[PDB]
């Protein structure tokens, strides 16, 4: 269990990182 | 040991080696002669 | 003998700093 | 005020620190703290 | 155009959402292998004898792991600095025990992340930036080659190498300082001046322009939205700043030109973490640290122990159990 | 006027150096612990405290001088000049510890008097105190490692000493004995400042990079105006190269100097709370579920069970001479060592 | 002839003592291109001279 | 203010040689009494070793690194390194600083007296730095010269004495070389070797018959480049490729120069044939076999059959296999059972460490040897306490292998770094936008949103 | 409980940093003032700093 819990959290991170590169708030020049 | 004719020169031989060392302090004295310009 | 190598390089030392002195005097072109 | 150039004191002021530490560093190895 | 100019366009594009540039086309394959190993190697691979004994040392979490303790392990003294690719090994299996994974990951990662350093010159070639990012980045470019490649080469082993873990981290810097004293070795001495120095001018910074900050908002909304992205002006009053810390310390000890502000910030870091990289390097050929090691002695001859003494005895420990089962000899020559 | 009021005039004058009323405590204090680093350093002995030279006067160089703890005998006394010890006898005074309380003490008065002067300075100028919050972290450290640690152990003898091998020998107690390289909050506190030395260097780097050209000479730095309305560089095109290398990128320059601020200042007091722990001894030193399993099965190995074997070389190598008050006897045969060396 | 060697050999070593001060504010002092031109052509030759002289000396005495 | 100041130049005083980019002759001064520096520091160190040099005690034990070079050459040394006539190392030193003089003389006047630029006094001597012919002709004379110099090492191995050979029989002497390898599978098979364990890329190189007949091919590669650039000019892809500038130039240069230190380094640490461990003291490889080689001894004499010795682990205590059978010696050391050298050949044979040699002809030269070089193992501490970190103060040692290693180390990063800034400044320069942005022109402003 | 309350001590000593700064400098909790010169932050303007009374 503990195998499965330490791989089910680095996976949440690496998706974290794919929203906030290509789902991120635009900048945008105001 | 150097030759024994050139033994009296054996603390001259002894500093010469850091010269180059004062070029680099020498051009800092002289900038600041110039003031850094 | 230690006087020796120290006067040596007390005079190999100053020996620089007088250059830009001279020519400072001589309002040489530094 | 004003009558020593500032450049000369730079030059006499160093060469009085290197020879207060160029002998600290001797005196890393002669006498007290050299091991000998 | 043809196909080839098609490509070059592609590759070198500035719209891309990831610059791909020549650099990132060796960077991105080499990364990825790299990560792609690493992420297996940590979670599934067999114990690997490091030291070349037959002693196997357990890294990955489905041995017995957990996050601090896994690592990939280095590859086995018995290879040294030979190359170990796996179509040099006979079988997979064999490859495992013996530790290739940690060649497969560092190689490919020196490799890109040496790329990772030119793409950031080149991307900002192509924006019609300065150039010097990427020579910051070389201060941790140049500490990863230190653990992972020279160390090593000075060694004659990457059994020596630094792990791929956290603990296996920690192991090599206790090793480190028994067999090279380094935190007596003044580039260690400045790495830790960089990075005390480093996280020091970073909050201050921090501190002094948000001490400054224009009041540009109520207090019932968050600060940062008085600034508004690419506006023209700035958000802090920087002559408030110098006088704040003028006073704090003294008028000229304090920066009044945001440049010459923002260069030091770049600058004492990345001299630092230079220096403790060249450390590194240096102690790869066993230039150690300072010795001071019965350095005081009385009138008749006992020594008189310093702190240099006092550390001298648990670099002690370390060596004599450090890879206990691996000396048949007295001295620890590598 | 009042007199109070006259004095507050006086001593909030603009001057070189500033003085304020947090001068009365900050500028005393301040000398004073300076004063006695130096002065123990250069002059004063740790042979009745600890066995060990500790000053230029008995041959110790810049690394290796130390104003060292008192004996472990003294507890956690003040070591009053004038207290029961050394009842006002200067050269005992020195001679059992007491400039270590003298510089512990006024030093930390002296920490608060500079948070006060930041403070003092903010109001008068007009400015937010976020610097003086920014303190706060050293003052967490200075505290949690100066005064805390020793209070929770047996005395002040196993406070830092204030030299720097000194310094390093408490690094290497503290791995030996508590294992504090694997305490989580120890890993937070490598993380803030190894990250603040990242933010430092990648900011900086980054504005000298993004320069707009407002000058014609090759020298940049001559090219701002300390009053100029207008940013020195371009944030758009620092996002933009950053969003497209990194993948993100600031975007905002004032939540940007906050986590400038943040990182460092966070991390510090993270390490803080893992040294009030160890002034107990409440240590995270073992991983029990590894313990069970390598007691079992002798071909278990990890990294954590091999920097333990090291820990614990440490720990019977260095105590007798890092704690001469034990009066530790260790015949060579019970000597923890592997094979040959 | 000993005495003669170390004769030559200190006539070197002052001369370049003086060659080494002289010739660089020589160069940059305005006044006296023309009455310093002399000067170090000679004691050029004569720098020469010494080396060479002390070169062949050495195969008499070291 | 012939440039010499920021307001002219455009450089602050810390950048002031940048002053001299387009100052052909005061930046032809800079040069020649930089050599100068260079050359002076090659004689008076020269000197100042042979005034401080024993010849009783190792080269290795005496923080000399200059005098090796010399004695590599075959000059002042004989039958197994002895020094025998100091007089050469004399001449090396006074010559070279003579010569610093001459140099220091033409520095100081083109850097002060002579025209400031070249190019209107002689049309051959200046230059422009855009000029891509003018520029492949310097770089061709260079060539040539270079080629001479290689040569000239040729010349000293086989016509003018020979070179310290530590592989000749009898334990090492000078030997003049008269089969050079000309084979250009084997000159050119060392580059194409690997750089990884028991390959070396050039490292590797364990002969003095192929050192010189490396230097042949050099010598005539530079020379008949010289030649190609001087009647040449660069091709039109030569041309879109590079940047052609002052400072691009500079940063070609220390790129190579990095390559160079580096490669330098592992040269100094590894190899033991063009630096005799006779003359620099064991590598760290050779010290640790011969630490195994010193214990193996001491207990076959006590009774022990090492070949049957099983220690702790399950491997032979003195004696095991390399992981492609080859027996080496045993312990930690068997990372390094690629060393090869003279004290230890005669006992190899061709699965390895031969048994039978070990049990019966080990001489006693073999024995001082390995006892020799396991107690000057490359190990000590900056302020050159020798031995492990641990070690107690007593001996007064740091191997000149440390030292040529470490600086030069050090060097070749530092010159890494510069030729990223000058690549990366060049580039930036020659696109015009090396002084920051145009705001009237932002270049992003005129692209379109990642998102 | 030692443990727990000398880290409870420890962090509410950044509490009251925190909330007594923000009761002297409320003022400028939100920032600083906009329009705010050098004439109050350079040096030798005022005689006492801070107070715009005291010119020259
Ligand atoms: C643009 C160029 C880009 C090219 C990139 C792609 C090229 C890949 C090269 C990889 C190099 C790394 C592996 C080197 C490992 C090693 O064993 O390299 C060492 C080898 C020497 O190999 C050793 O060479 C020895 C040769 O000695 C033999 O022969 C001798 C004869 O005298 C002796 O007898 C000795 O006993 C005997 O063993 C043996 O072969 C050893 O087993 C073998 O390990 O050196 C070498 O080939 C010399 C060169 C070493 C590489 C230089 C180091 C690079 C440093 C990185 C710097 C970081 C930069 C900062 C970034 C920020
Ligand atoms: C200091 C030495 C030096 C320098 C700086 C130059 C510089 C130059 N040479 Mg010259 N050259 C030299 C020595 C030198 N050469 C010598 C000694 C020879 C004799 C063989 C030549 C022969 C020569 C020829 C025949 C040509 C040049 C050309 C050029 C120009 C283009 C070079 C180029 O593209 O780089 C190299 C850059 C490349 C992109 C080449 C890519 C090849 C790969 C990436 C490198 C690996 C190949 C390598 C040579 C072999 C592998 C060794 C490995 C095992 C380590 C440039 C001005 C070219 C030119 O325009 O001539 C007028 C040209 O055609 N040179
Ligand atoms: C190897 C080191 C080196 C060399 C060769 C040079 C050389 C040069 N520099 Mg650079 N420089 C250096 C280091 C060096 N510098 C460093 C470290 C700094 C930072 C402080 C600078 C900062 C700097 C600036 C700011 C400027 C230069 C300039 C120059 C050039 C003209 C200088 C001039 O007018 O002197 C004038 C000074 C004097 C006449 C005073 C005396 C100098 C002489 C040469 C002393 C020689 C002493 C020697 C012992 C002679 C006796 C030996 C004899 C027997 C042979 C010259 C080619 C200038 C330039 O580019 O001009 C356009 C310029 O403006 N440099
Ligand atoms: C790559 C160049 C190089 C190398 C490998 C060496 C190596 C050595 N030298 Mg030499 N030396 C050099 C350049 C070099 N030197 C130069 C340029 C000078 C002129 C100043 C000298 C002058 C010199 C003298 C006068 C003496 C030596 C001696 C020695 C030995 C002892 C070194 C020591 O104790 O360091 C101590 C270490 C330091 C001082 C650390 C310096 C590192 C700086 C501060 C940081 C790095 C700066 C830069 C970024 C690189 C060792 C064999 C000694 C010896 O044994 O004589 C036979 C001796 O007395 N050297
Ligand atoms: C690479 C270095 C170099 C270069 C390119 C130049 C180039 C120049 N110099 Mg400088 N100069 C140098 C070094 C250099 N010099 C040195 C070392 C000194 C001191 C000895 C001088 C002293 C000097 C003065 C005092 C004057 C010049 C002048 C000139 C110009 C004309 C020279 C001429 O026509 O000679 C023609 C060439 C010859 C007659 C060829 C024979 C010269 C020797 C014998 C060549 C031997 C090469 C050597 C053996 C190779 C090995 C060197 C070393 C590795 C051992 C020209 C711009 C003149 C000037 O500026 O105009 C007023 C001038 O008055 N130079
Ligand atoms: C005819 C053209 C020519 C030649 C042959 C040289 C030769 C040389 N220059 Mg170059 N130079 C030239 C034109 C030339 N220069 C021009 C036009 C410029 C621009 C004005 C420069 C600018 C320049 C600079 C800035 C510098 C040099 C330097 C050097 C020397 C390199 C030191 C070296 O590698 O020695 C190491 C030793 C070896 C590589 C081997 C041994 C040396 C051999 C025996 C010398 C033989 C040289 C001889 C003249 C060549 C034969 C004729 C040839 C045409 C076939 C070398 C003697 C450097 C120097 O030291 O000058 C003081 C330097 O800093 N040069
Ligand atoms: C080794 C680490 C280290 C040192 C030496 C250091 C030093 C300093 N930091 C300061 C400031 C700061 N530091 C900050 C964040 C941080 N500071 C950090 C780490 C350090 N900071 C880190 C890592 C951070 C990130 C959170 C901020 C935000 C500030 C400031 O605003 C302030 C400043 O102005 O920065 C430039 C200055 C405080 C001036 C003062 O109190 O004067 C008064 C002096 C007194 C009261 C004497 C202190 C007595 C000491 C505590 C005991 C005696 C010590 C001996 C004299 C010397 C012993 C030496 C041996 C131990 C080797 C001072 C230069
Ligand atoms: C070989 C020989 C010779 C020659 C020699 C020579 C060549 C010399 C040189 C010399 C030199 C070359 C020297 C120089 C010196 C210098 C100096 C001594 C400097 C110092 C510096 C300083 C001290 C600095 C300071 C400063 C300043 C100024 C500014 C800024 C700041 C500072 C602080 C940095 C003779 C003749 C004897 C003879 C015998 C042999
Ligand atoms: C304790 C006490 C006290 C007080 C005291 C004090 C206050 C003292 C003072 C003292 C001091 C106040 C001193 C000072 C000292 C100083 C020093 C000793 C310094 C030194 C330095 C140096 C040596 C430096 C150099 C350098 C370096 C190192 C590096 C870089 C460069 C330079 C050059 C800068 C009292 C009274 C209460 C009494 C009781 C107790
Ligand atoms: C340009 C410039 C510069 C630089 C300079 C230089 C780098 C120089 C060089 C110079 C040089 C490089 C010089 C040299 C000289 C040398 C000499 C002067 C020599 C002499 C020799 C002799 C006299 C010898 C003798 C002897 C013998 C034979 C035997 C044994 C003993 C004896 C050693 C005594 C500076 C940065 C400052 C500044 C700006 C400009
Ligand atoms: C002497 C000797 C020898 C030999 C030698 C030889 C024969 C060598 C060769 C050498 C070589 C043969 C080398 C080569 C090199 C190459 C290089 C180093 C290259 C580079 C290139 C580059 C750098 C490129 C770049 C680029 C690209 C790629 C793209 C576009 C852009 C650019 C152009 C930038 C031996 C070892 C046997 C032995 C001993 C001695
Ligand atoms: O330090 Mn100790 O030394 Ca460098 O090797 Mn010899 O022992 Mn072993 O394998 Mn990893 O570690
Ligand atoms: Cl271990
Ligand atoms: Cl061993
Ligand atoms: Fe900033």
């Amino acid at each position: 269990m503990e195998t499965i819990t330490y791989v089910f959290i680095f996976a949440c991170i690496i998706a974290l990182f794919f929203f906030a590169i290509f789902f991120r708030e635009p900048p945008r020049i105001t | 040991k150097l030759p024994e004719a050139y033994a009296i020169f054996d603390p001259l031989v002894d500093v010469l080696p850091v010269i180059p060392v004062l070029f680099l302090a020498l051009a800092f004295v002289w900038q600041a002669a110039v003031g850094f310009r | 003998e230690v006087i020796a190598q120290l006067t040596m390089i007390a005079m190999i030392g100053i020996a620089g700093p007088m250059i830009i002195f001279l020519l400072a005097v001589r309002r040489g072109n530094l | 005020g004003g009558r020593i150039p500032l450049w000369i004191v730079a030059t006499v002021a160093g060469m009085g620190v290197i020879v207060i530490v160029g002998l600290f560093f001797y005196g890393a190895y002669a006498g007290l703290g050299s091991s000998l | 155009a043809n196909l080839w100019e098609r490509f070059c366009n592609w590759v070198t594009s500035t719209d891309n959402r990831l610059y791909v540039g020549w650099f990132g086309v060796i960077m991105i394959p080499t990364l990825l292998a790299a990560t792609i190993c690493f992420v297996i190697a940590f979670i599934a691979a067999p114990p690997v004898d490091i030291d070349g004994i037959r002693e196997p040392v357990s890294g990955s979490l489905l041995y017995g792991n957990n996050i601090i303790t896994g690592a990939v392990v280095p590859s086995s003294n018995a290879i040294g600095l030979h190359f170990y690719p796996i179509w040099e090994a006979a079988s997979l299996d064999e490859w495992l025990y013996n530790g290739g994974p940690y060649q497969l990951i560092i190689f490919h990662f020196l490799l890109g992340a040496s790329c990772y350093m030119g793409r950031q010159w080149e991307l900002s070639y192509r924006l019609g930036m300065r150039p010097w990012i990427c020579v910051a980045y070389s201060a941790p470019l140049a500490s990863a080659f230190a653990v992972f490649l020279i160390y090593p080469i000075g060694q004659g082993s990457f059994s020596d190498g630094m792990p791929l873990g956290i603990s296996g981290t920690f192991n090599f810097m206790i090793v480190f300082q028994a067999e090279h004293n380094i935190l007596m070795h003044p580039f260690h001495q400045l790495g830790v001046a960089g990075v005390f120095g480093g996280a020091l001018f970073c909050a201050m910074h921090g501190s002094l322009v948000t001490s400054s900050l224009i009041r540009e908002t109520t207090e019932t909304e968050s600060a940062n939205y008085g600034y508004k992205f690419g506006q023209e002006e700035e958000t802090y009053n920087i002559v408030a700043a110098h006088g704040y810390f003028g006073r704090l310390i003294f008028q000229y000890a304090s920066f009044n030109n945001s440049r010459s502000l923002h260069f030091f910030l770049a600058a004492w870091p990345v001299v630092g973490v230079w220096f403790t990289a060249l450390g590194i390097s240096t102690m790869a050929f066993n230039l150690n640290g300072f010795n001071f090691n019965h350095s005081v002695i009385d009138a008749k001859g006992n020594v008189i122990n310093t702190w240099a003494d006092i550390i001298n005895r648990a670099n002690l420990g370390m060596e004599v159990m450090h890879e206990r089962n691996a000396h048949n000899f007295p001295l620890d020559l590598a | 006027r009042g007199w109070f009021d006259i004095l507050d005039d006086w001593l909030k004058r603009d001057r070189f150096v500033f003085v304020g009323w947090s001068g009365i405590l900050l500028f005393p204090c301040a000398y004073l612990a300076l004063g006695g680093w130096l002065t123990g350093t250069t002059f004063v002995t740790s042979w009745y405290t600890h066995g060990l030279a500790s000053s230029y006067l008995e041959g110790c160089n810049f690394l290796t001088v130390a104003v060292s703890t008192p004996a472990n005998s003294m507890g956690h006394s003040l070591l009053l000049l004038w207290g029961p010890e050394a009842q006002g006898d200067f050269t005992r005074w020195c001679q059992l510890g007491g400039l270590w309380t003298f510089i512990a003490l006024h030093g930390a008065f002296g920490l608060i008097g500079f948070m006060l002067r930041q403070f003092e300075i903010a109001r008068l100028v007009g400015v937010r105190p976020y610097n003086a919050i920014a303190f706060s972290a050293p003052i967490a450290v200075f505290v949690s490692v100066f005064l805390i640690y020793p209070l929770g152990q047996s005395s002040w003898f196993f406070a830092p000493s204030f030299g720097v091998a000194a310094i390093f020998r408490f690094l290497l107690f503290f791995q030996g004995f508590h294992n504090w390289t694997l305490n989580p909050f120890h890993m937070m506190g490598v993380a803030g400042v190894l990250g603040g030395a990242l933010l430092c260097a990648i900011h900086g780097a980054t504005v000298e990079n993004t320069l707009f050209q407002d000058g014609e000479g090759a020298s940049t730095f001559r090219a701002f105006n300390p009053t100029q309305a207008e940013e020195t560089y371009s944030m758009v095109t620092a996002n933009r190269f950053w969003s497209q290398i990194f993948g993100i990128a600031f975007s905002n320059k004032r939540w940007l100097h906050f986590f400038m601020l943040f990182v460092p200042v966070t991390g510090l007091w993270m390490s803080a709370i893992g040294v009030v722990g160890l002034a107990l001894n409440l240590r995270s030193y073992d991983f029990i579920s590894q313990e069970i399993r390598a007691a079992e099965d002798p071909e278990f190995e990890t990294f954590y069970t091999k920097n333990l074997l090291l820990n614990e070389g440490i720990r019977a190598w260095m105590a007798p001479q890092d704690q001469p008050h034990e009066n530790f006897v260790f015949p060579e045969e019970v000597l923890p060592r592997g094979n040959a060396l | 002839m000993t005495i003669l060697f170390q004769l030559a050999l200190a006539a070197l070593v002052i001369l370049s003592f003086v060659m080494v001060i002289g010739v660089p504010v020589a160069y940059a002092s305005p006044q006296d291109w023309d009455r310093s031109k002399q000067l170090i052509f000679l004691g050029s030759g004569l720098w020469i001279a010494l080396v060479l002289v002390v070169g062949v000396l050495n195969f008499f005495v070291v | 203010a012939t440039n010499r100041d920021q307001e002219s130049s455009g450089f602050a005083w810390w950048a002031g040689n940048a002053r001299l980019i387009n100052l052909s002759g005061k930046l032809l001064g800079a040069h020649v009494a930089h050599a100068g520096l260079i050359v002076f520091w090659a004689g008076a160190m020269t000197l100042f070793e042979l005034a401080h040099f024993i010849p009783e005690k190792p080269m290795y034990e005496q923080g000399l690194i200059l005098i090796p070079h010399i004695a590599t050459l075959g000059w002042g040394v004989g039958p197994g390194g002895e020094v025998v006539d100091t007089f050469p190392f004399f001449v090396v030193g006074v010559v070279h600083l003579i010569s610093s003089a001459v140099l220091g003389f033409g520095g100081v006047y083109h850097a002060i007296r002579g025209p400031e630029t070249l190019e209107e006094y002689s049309s051959f001597f200046g230059y422009d730095w855009k000029d891509k012919n003018k520029m492949t002709t310097i770089l061709g004379f260079h060539l040539i010269v270079l080629g001479i110099g290689a040569l000239l090492l040729v010349a000293k191995a086989m016509f003018f004495g020979g070179l310290y050979d530590t592989w000749a029989p009898g334990g090492g002497d000078v030997r003049v070389i008269t089969n050079p390898t000309l084979d250009p599978r084997v000159i050119f098979g060392y580059l194409l070797k690997s750089p990884f364990g028991g390959e070396g890329w050039i490292v590797s190189v364990n002969n003095l018959e192929d050192v010189v007949g490396g230097h042949i091919w050099i010598g005539l590669i530079c020379i008949a480049g010289g030649i190609w650039h001087i009647l040449t000019t660069p091709f039109g892809w030569a041309r879109r490729a590079f940047i052609w500038s002052g400072e691009a130039y500079l940063s070609y240069s220390l790129g190579a120069l990095s390559m160079m230190g580096f490669i330098a380094t592992c040269f100094v640490w590894f190899n033991n044939t063009v630096y005799p461990s006779e003359f620099y003291g064991p590598t760290g490889p050779e010290a640790s076999q011969a630490q195994a080689m010193t214990f193996l001894i001491r207990d076959q004499k006590l009774g022990a059959n090492v070949g049957s010795a099983q220690g702790p682990t399950g491997l032979g205590k003195y004696l095991m296999r390399s992981p492609t059978g080859e027996i080496i010696f045993g312990g930690e050391t068997m990372r390094f059972w690629d060393f090869r050298g003279p004290w230890l050949e005669p006992l190899r044979g061709p699965n390895g460490l031969d048994l039978n040699k070990i049990k019966n002809d080990i001489q006693p030269w073999q024995e001082r040897r390995a006892a020799e070089y396991m107690t000057h193992a490359p190990l000590g501490s900056l302020n050159s306490v020798g031995g492990v970190a641990t070690e107690i103060n007593s001996v007064n040692f740091v191997s000149p292998r440390s030292w040529l290693a470490t600086s030069h180390f050090v060097l070749a990063f530092f010159f890494l770094v510069g030729h990223l800034w000058h690549a990366g400044r060049a580039r930036a320069a020659a696109a015009g936008f090396e002084k920051g942005i145009d705001r009237e022109s932002e270049p992003v402003l005129s692209m379109p949103s990642l998102d | 409980f030692t443990f727990a309350h000398a880290v409870f001590a420890l962090l509410f000593f950044f509490g009251h940093i925190w909330h007594g700064a923000r009761t002297l400098f409320r003022d400028v909790f939100s920032g600083i003032d906009p329009e705010l010169s050098p004439e109050q932050v350079e040096w030798g303007f005022y005689q006492k700093v801070g107070d715009v009374t005291t010119r020259r």
